[PDB]
């Protein structure tokens, strides 16, 4: 058991964190365009 | 490139890393190391230290006495008896076994071991038993404990290589190598006490190559202790080294008389040549003169070393000590130099045993000065008062301070105060410590008479005698002075 | 000869002469029902073997390897009949530099090739990942870390024990150690009983011609040397000095057996060769340690001379005589003499005296003489 190791790697099995609001029924398009204005506005502040 | 430090001084010995496993390319590919020539051992500075005399050094009567009781068996019979059964039987069976023998010093272990395998090679010389090499190893003639692993392999196949790859190759010499290709070898472990590590790698190795059924290996082990191994070894050691163990024991003193009558068989009651000019004596102007060694003198320091140890290199020291006084007895009254009837006599004996036995240290601080006694006194009084075996030497400062100025009526304390507290000058001040302060302290303390601990406050540390107080009040009482107060 | 013979089968260098030790029939099927099991379904599974040094542990195992059993393949026939691969390795852990290259030994043992650097668990595990592997490890005990607290002392041995039980992996671990000198599934060898020492000693003397032993010495032997410590190799010594004992003297009988334990094994004849200023010297030292209990020379003779001036029973003597009194105590066996640092405020190094003698039997011997009485 690996939970009984001190250190393991895992190699696991196999697209933005923006959720849809407005209690699910936002746009997908003001999702993606949320993510690019945090995105600017963000860069341009750091 | 830069380097953090530097090891210039370092010699390292020309040894290959590579074991005996990986020299042929199988167990049946190894050949008979009996038909080798660097297996089984098949002095380049003896030269050195010569030199010519150029002159006829005078050897009087008792230099032939002296050099007879030097240490370089009439009583060691029974242990020589199971050494060789035991190692006989070992020999020419083909099997590995182990002899553990234990003793005092000088009780002839050593001296045993050695007839017993000359014994044996002389057996094996006329084809009584199969032949053997002989190994010895003494641990303390080792600078690294692991050198024993060089040193056996190196005896054996020729090879030098280093430890670790010694011991490989010792382990599988004799585990794997089978019998019919090998030869016995008999391992003289001599000072074992010395071999033994933190980690008992090297006692467990040798006493378990001694379990393995292809070894053909006996190991003599010859240990200070009966309990050795069940003080400082492990259990499966004790177990290998087995229960049937060997005692040496000390000598009685008609042993140590037949030791040193073996020693002056041609040269007791004997007469000489003596040749009075230069006193140069030759065995048989010139007189005949005999030479004798008392009988009851050999038995006063037969029976002395007897009941203190049995050693016999004790007794032939005693003896030689007591031949040694009557030469410079002898020499004193001709004045022979080194270019009747002599005897060593009961008392020549009994001043070499007195002279071991007699005590400086008494006499030692009855030549003190009377600053390094009025210490010891000071000492003594605050030992008796506060009853502690350890005194601050502030206390001691003070109690000083407190004798000196309590007896000021004594006529010796009225001569001795302005030397004591101003070296008898009055342009030095009065002073904190008596002249000679340090000094005495220092010297009690190279003496051993005095321990101190490790403070530097001067007046917190402590100090301890480290010899009796019997002793220290004995030679207190001697002083016509510090007996008075 | 035959003693010649039977001194030769008595060592402990003896060779092993169907694949069972013949007092051992239980704990073999045991590593039976550990191999069996785990060579048909290829598991990964431990065992640990305990037992008093010279229970059969490592001749049983090597048995085992001998007559049923990349380096080291073999077969191993199966209950079933199957013929199945197995790579099976022993290894003594004495006989290594550091513990930690364990690992590299297991490598060195299976490998042809490639030599690759193994430093830990994982590079071992990932070697054998694609592939059964069977190692056995004798002197368990070597792989205890020293001076490096009780959780990181284990360390090399955890890693063992928990790759011997990890999934996908094809690792059976045997383990032996002795249990005098320090989950896996546990079979202990217990020390042999006389019953068991017979059955070995007759088996083993039966490639010869005749027994020269007397079997009522033989179980004598055995009863003497079997009990919380039956070691064989005990009993093997005493049978050999047994024929020694007869070959340096002249069947052999009892009476050579309590011959050789009276040989290879007390106060009161002690105390009764002394001098009575020797024996004063013995009363004073055992009442130096009353009081003080970690006294030097020089404080057991400092008490010496206190008995002697309220008693005036014989000359006070000085202490060098006092030593070798003390000396001579030590060579017929009373007074024990050690050096080491002594505890207080000033750390250097003094002798002491330590007795161990019986106190039963002291005071019977000192009671009897009138002079002595003050000084107990
Ligand atoms: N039985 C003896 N007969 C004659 N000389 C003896 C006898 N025993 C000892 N000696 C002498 O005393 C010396 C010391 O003996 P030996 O070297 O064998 O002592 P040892 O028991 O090994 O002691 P240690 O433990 O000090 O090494 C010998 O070299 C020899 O001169
Ligand atoms: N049942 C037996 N029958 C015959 N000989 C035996 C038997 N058990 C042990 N022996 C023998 O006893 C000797 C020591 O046994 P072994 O080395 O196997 O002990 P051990 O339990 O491994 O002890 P240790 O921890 O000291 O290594 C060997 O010579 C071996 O052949
Ligand atoms: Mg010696
Ligand atoms: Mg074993």
């Amino acid at each position: 058991a690996d939970a009984q190791r001190s250190h393991y790697t895992v190699y696991p099995s196999l697209h933005i964190p923006f959720v849809k609001l407005l209690s699910g029924k936002e746009s997908e398009v003001n999702v993606e365009k949320r993510w690019e204005l945090y995105h600017q506005l963000h860069s341009h502040f750091h | 490139v830069i380097r953090k430090f530097t090891k210039k001084n370092v010699a390292r010995a020309k040894k290959k890393y590579t074991p005996f496993s990986k020299r042929f390319k199988s167990i049946a590919a190894i050949p008979d190391l009996t038909s080798l020539p660097e297996f089984y051992g098949n002095s380049r500075f003896e030269n050195k230290l010569k030199t010519t005399q150029k002159h006829q050094i005078v050897e009087t009567i008792f230099s032939k006495v002296k050099k007879q009781l030097n240490s370089s068996l009439p009583a060691r019979e029974n242990e020589f008896a199971s050494i060789y059964l035991s190692a006989y039987s070992a020999i020419e069976s083909d099997s590995a076994t182990t002899i553990y023998v234990a003793g005092t010093p000088g009780v002839g272990k050593t001296l045993t071991v050695r007839e017993v395998v000359k014994e044996l090679l002389s057996s094996s010389a006329q084809r009584e038993i199969p032949d053997f090499l002989y190994v010895e190893i003494n641990g303390l003639k080792m600078v690294k404990p692991t050198d024993c692993y060089e040193t056996l392999w190196n005896k054996v196949s020729g090879e030098r290589l280093t430890w670790a790859a010694s011991m490989e190759s010792l382990e599988f010499y004799f585990k794997r190598v089978p019998k019919n290709k090998k030869k016995t070898i008999v391992v003289l472990l001599d000072e074992l006490d010395a071999m033994v590590t933190k980690s008992q790698d090297i006692m467990y190795n040798f006493f378990n190559w001694t379990t393995y059924e292809n070894a053909k290996l006996i190991v003599i082990a010859v240990a200070n202790t009966m309990d050795l191994p069940e003080r400082q070894l492990g259990n499966k050691i004790t177990s290998r080294i087995g229960f049937t163990r060997i005692m040496f024991t000390g000598y009685t003193h008609e042993e140590l008389k037949n030791i040193i009558d073996l020693r002056l068989k041609g040269l007791n009651d004997s007469f000489f040549y003596v040749d009075t000019k230069t006193g140069n004596a030759i065995l048989i102007d010139v007189r005949k003169v005999r030479l004798r060694m008392s009988a009851d003198a050999i038995e006063i320091a037969s029976r002395k070393v007897a009941s203190v140890s049995g050693d016999a290199r004790r007794a032939l020291k005693v003896c030689k000590r007591a031949a040694e006084i009557a030469e410079k007895h002898y020499m004193a009254k001709h004045g022979y130099g080194y270019d009747g009837v002599q005897t060593v006599h009961i008392t020549h004996v009994m001043k070499a045993l007195n002279e071991t036995l007699n005590s400086h240290v008494i006499t030692f601080m009855t030549r003190l000065s009377f600053t390094a006694k009025l210490f010891i006194y000071a000492l003594l009084n605050l030992m008796k008062k506060n009853g502690s075996q350890e005194q601050e030497l502030g206390d001691i400062v003070d109690e000083i301070k407190l004798l000196i100025e309590v007896n000021g009526s004594n006529k010796f304390v009225m001569e001795i105060a302005k030397t004591l507290f101003q070296q008898g000058s009055d342009n030095i001040s009065e002073q904190l410590r008596i002249i000679s302060w340090d000094f005495v302290l220092n010297q009690l303390l190279d003496a051993g008479i005095l321990f101190k601990q490790t403070m530097k406050n001067d007046r917190i540390c402590c100090v301890k005698l480290n010899i009796s107080v019997e002793e220290a009040k004995r030679a207190m009482n001697e002083d016509e002075t510090l007996r008075n107060l | 000869s035959i003693f010649l013979r039977t001194k030769a089968l008595l060592q402990k260098s003896s060779e092993l002469v169907d694949g069972a030790l013949p007092a051992r029939t239980a704990e073999y099927e045991q590593v039976m029902n550990f191999l069996a099991k785990a060579i048909s379904e290829h598991r990964s599974d431990s065992l640990y073997i305990t037992g008093p040094p010279g229970t059969g542990k490592t001749a049983q195992l090597d048995m085992i390897i001998r007559q049923k059993f990349l380096q080291n393949l073999s077969w191993f026939e199966l209950p079933d009949g199957r013929l199945e691969s197995v790579a099976v390795t022993s290894i003594n852990c004495i006989s290594l530099g550091e513990p930690s290259s364990i690992f590299q030994k297991i490598f060195d043992s299976f490998q042809d090739g490639p030599t690759l650097q193994i430093k830990n668990m994982q590079h071992l595990q990932k070697f054998l990942e694609p592939y059964t592997f069977v190692v056995v490890l004798d002197e368990m005990d070597r792989l205890l870390h020293a001076n490096t607290s009780e959780t990181q002392s284990v360390r090399t041995i955890l890693e063992l024990f928990l790759l011997a039980k990890l999934p996908t992996v094809s690792f059976v671990l045997i383990g032996m150690a002795n249990s005098l000198d320090m989950l896996p599934q546990t079979i202990v060898f217990q020390p042999y009983t006389a019953e068991q020492m017979y059955e070995i000693v007759i088996q083993k003397m039966s490639s010869l011609p005749t027994i020269i032993f007397q079997p009522m010495a033989i179980k004598f032997a055995a009863k003497k040397c079997a009990g919380n410590t039956g070691d064989l190799r005990k009993l093997f010594d005493v049978l050999r000095g047994s024929i020694e004992i007869y070959e340096l003297e002249k069947k052999i009988g009892l009476n050579y057996i309590a011959k050789v334990f009276s040989k290879f094994v007390s106060t009161r004849t002690r105390i009764a060769k002394l001098n009575i200023q020797q024996k004063l010297i013995l009363c004073t030292i055992i009442q130096s340690l009353k009081l003080n209990s970690d006294a030097t020379i020089d404080e057991s003779f400092d008490h010496y001379i206190k008995a002697i001036t309220k008693t005036d029973t014989l000359a006070p003597l000085q202490r060098n005589e006092f030593l070798e009194i003390c000396t001579i105590l030590e060579t017929c066996g009373l007074v024990s003499i050690k050096k080491t640092k002594c505890k207080g405020k000033t750390k250097r190094f003094v002798d002491k005296i330590d007795v161990d003698l019986d106190m039963r039997e002291f005071y019977d011997e000192m009671t009897k003489i009138s002079i002595l009485k003050p000084f107990l």
